[PDB]
């Protein structure tokens, strides 16, 4: 599967340092798994919720502060920002 | 009258090879009148020296007055028993190998009137060189004299495995197909097709013919006008496509059953949807070239109208599913099922009057029509989660009477796939509200026990796909998995040291 | 616990 992310995303990838334009769903919940461990953005008490009040996952998802196993939802928010191909 | 065979009967054991030339010169002429036929019949002296005659000569005009002589008294009935019982099959046979026109015609219809209007010769005839000769014998130019030897064959190798095996060691397969692929004469290709399907129920045989090219040349002649000719290709192709899974060619043989889905011979589709069901099992392209031929609505519409026989129905679900997992189709022939009108038969085939193996088909296509989210609503809307659970529930309450097939279906295999199902349907939110609803989830707990590493594969999956909602989560982790779950993360495969981990991130955590 | 977490995540694809 090769999906074009839409270029507001790809700045969150291209953050971490992304070299190409189209990736695998593999690659693009790597690159954003990155930055959430980079800029630190989990609860490191309980570390299955990520917060993203003012920043690029607050503006690219819609919601301020998503938990990490409610997948569908991750599945599906990641899944308006990119045009499948 | 008699009373001139010792006469006839020196003459010709005279020791010069040239007056027996001018002795059955005459009685192949002797022979041709109904009247002094039953006189020469009626000698077996006189038939004792035609045979020795005959495999033993150098002329060519004596072997064709005494091999045609022979002909001439197998229409009659007690002229058989005295070529019989005077040992003439061993002699006929080796007329089998002598390169002449003019003996064969008149040697393969004695041995074809002997293989059927009188007994014994079927057994003589295999002891005594036959079905070497035969299948040596089928490059002839002619076609009509192949349509006798081909009908040797049939009778020879009828039922009986030594013959079956006899034509194989030969080569038999791969002749047997260049008479079919070649010829356009119907009473021959009847004959060979008759052959090859007797030859296709021998497990020994099904790859030799498909190695040679049998599949691809028998589907030539699928549409010729005569049925007794037709129903013959495919019910040798429905037998033979068990080991046809892995070469091309098939290119037209596959836009052509689907045509005969829309005939109005209800054994013919039947013959025709069980060849694409083994046809479509582990081929990449063959599922191509199904979907690019429009397999799914020829196919889907067999469903519906093939109603409850399930004998239609059994390898129309299984082609169906085939069609639509692992290829590059695979998003348009899940969708073309619902665009067809096809989502709401597959889900009364889950009901009753449906025997198991069908069902145990059905519930397994269910899994692979879900793959497509444009299909969740649909399936939801058809009743497919309350009758998946009840199928669950009694395959679940039946394998249970451990304090103790037949049917085709091991009650293991339900569960394997009912909970394999409802994993892929688990993810329409709406979907993880009713099977919560339906008092599943303590259900899924007691199927983690099972040593079989399939239903932990789905069970600790499907309990995954509804960890996502808080109302079910807490839920879960009250009713036993916190134990159970907690060493499935050492089981030996992947798929399960994952997904049963899966369940324990979202319980009790914060 | 998070480096464990988002390998599952992407299990289910
Ligand atoms: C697949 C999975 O969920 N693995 C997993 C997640 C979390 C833990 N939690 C902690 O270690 C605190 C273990 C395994």
């Amino acid at each position: 599967t090769l999906v074009r992310p839409k270029p507001l995303l790809l700045k969150l990838l291209k953050s971490v340092g992304a070299q190409k334009d189209t990736y695998t769903m593999k690659e693009v919940l790597f690159y954003l798994g990155q930055y959430i461990m980079t800029k630190r953005l989990y609860d490191e008490k309980q570390q299955h919720i990520v917060y993203c009040s003012n920043d690029l996952l607050g503006d690219l998802f819609g919601v301020p502060s998503f938990s990490v196993k409610e997948h569908r939802k991750i599945y599906t928010m990641i899944y308006r920002n990119l045009v499948v191909v | 009258a008699t009373r001139a065979i010792p006469e006839l009967t020196k003459l010709l054991n005279d020791e010069d090879q040239v007056v027996v030339n001018k002795a059955a010169v005459m009685v192949h002429q002797l022979s041709k009148k109904e009247a002094s036929r039953h006189a020469i019949m009626r000698s077996p002296q006189m038939v004792s020296a035609i045979v020795r005659t005959m495999q033993n000569t150098n002329d060519v005009e004596t072997a064709r007055c005494t091999a045609g002589t022979l002909h001439n008294l197998s229409h009659h009935r007690e002229g058989l028993l005295a070529i019989f019982k005077s040992g003439g099959i061993p002699a006929l046979v080796k007329m089998l190998g002598s390169p002449v026109d003019s003996v064969l015609f008149y040697a393969i219809t004695t041995l074809h009137n002997l293989l059927l209007h009188q007994e014994g010769a079927k057994m003589a005839v295999r002891l005594a060189g036959g079905l070497q000769k035969m299948v040596a014998l089928l490059n002839k130019t002619n076609v009509k004299f192949l349509a006798i030897t081909t009908d040797c064959l049939q009778i020879l190798a009828y039922g009986n495995q030594e013959s079956k095996l006899i034509i194989l060691a030969s080569g038999g397969p791969q002749a047997l197909v260049n008479i079919m692929r070649t010829y356009t004469y119907e009473k021959l290709l009847w004959t060979t097709s008759r052959v090859l399907k007797v030859l296709s129920v021998c497990s020994s045989n099904k790859p030799a013919i498909v190695e040679a090219g049998g599949m691809q040349a028998l589907g030539l002649h699928l549409t010729d006008p005569s049925q007794r000719l037709v129903q013959n290709c495919l019910w040798t192709l429905r037998n033979l496509s068990d080991a046809a899974t892995k070469q091309e060619g098939m290119e037209g043989l596959l836009g052509t059953l689907v045509q005969l889905l829309g005939s109005d011979d209800i054994n013919v589709v039947t013959c025709a949807a069980g060849i694409l069901s083994n046809l479509t099992c582990n081929n990449y392209k063959n599922k191509m070239m199904v979907c690019q031929v429009g397999g799914i609505e020829a196919l889907v519409r067999t469903v519906l109208r093939a109603g409850d026989r399930e004998d239609i129905t059994e390898p129309a679900i299984c082609a169906l599913r085939h069609l639509t997992s692992r290829h590059q189709e695979a998003e348009m022939a899940q969708n073309a099922v619902r665009l067809h009108y096809g989502l709401p038969v597959v889900v009364k085939l889950l009901h009753p009057p449906s025997h198991w193996p069908l069902i145990k088909a059905t519930v397994g296509l269910i899994r692979n029509l879900a793959l497509c989210p444009a299909n969740h609503a649909p399936l939801r809307e058809q009743g497919a989660i309350p009758r998946l659970v009840q199928l669950l529930v009694r395959a679940h309450q039946d394998t249970q009477r451990r304090t103790s097939f037949v049917e085709g279906v091991r009650m293991e295999e339900i569960v394997e796939g009912c909970t394999g199902a409802l994993h892929i349907l688990a993810r329409d939110v709406h979907n993880r509200i009713v099977i919560r609803g339906l008092n599943t989830i303590p259900l899924f707990v007691q199927l983690l026990y099972s040593p079989i590493e399939n239903i932990q594969r789905v069970a600790a999956g499907v309990l995954c796909e509804l960890a996502q909602d808080k109302e079910a989560a807490e839920a879960i982790e009250a009713e036993g998995a916190t134990a159970p779950l907690t060493e499935l993360l050492h089981s030996r495969n992947e798929g399960v040291a994952t997904y049963a981990a899966a369940v324990l991130f979202r319980m009790s955590e914060d | 616990c998070f480096w464990a977490a988002w390998d599952c995540l992407y299990f289910i694809y």
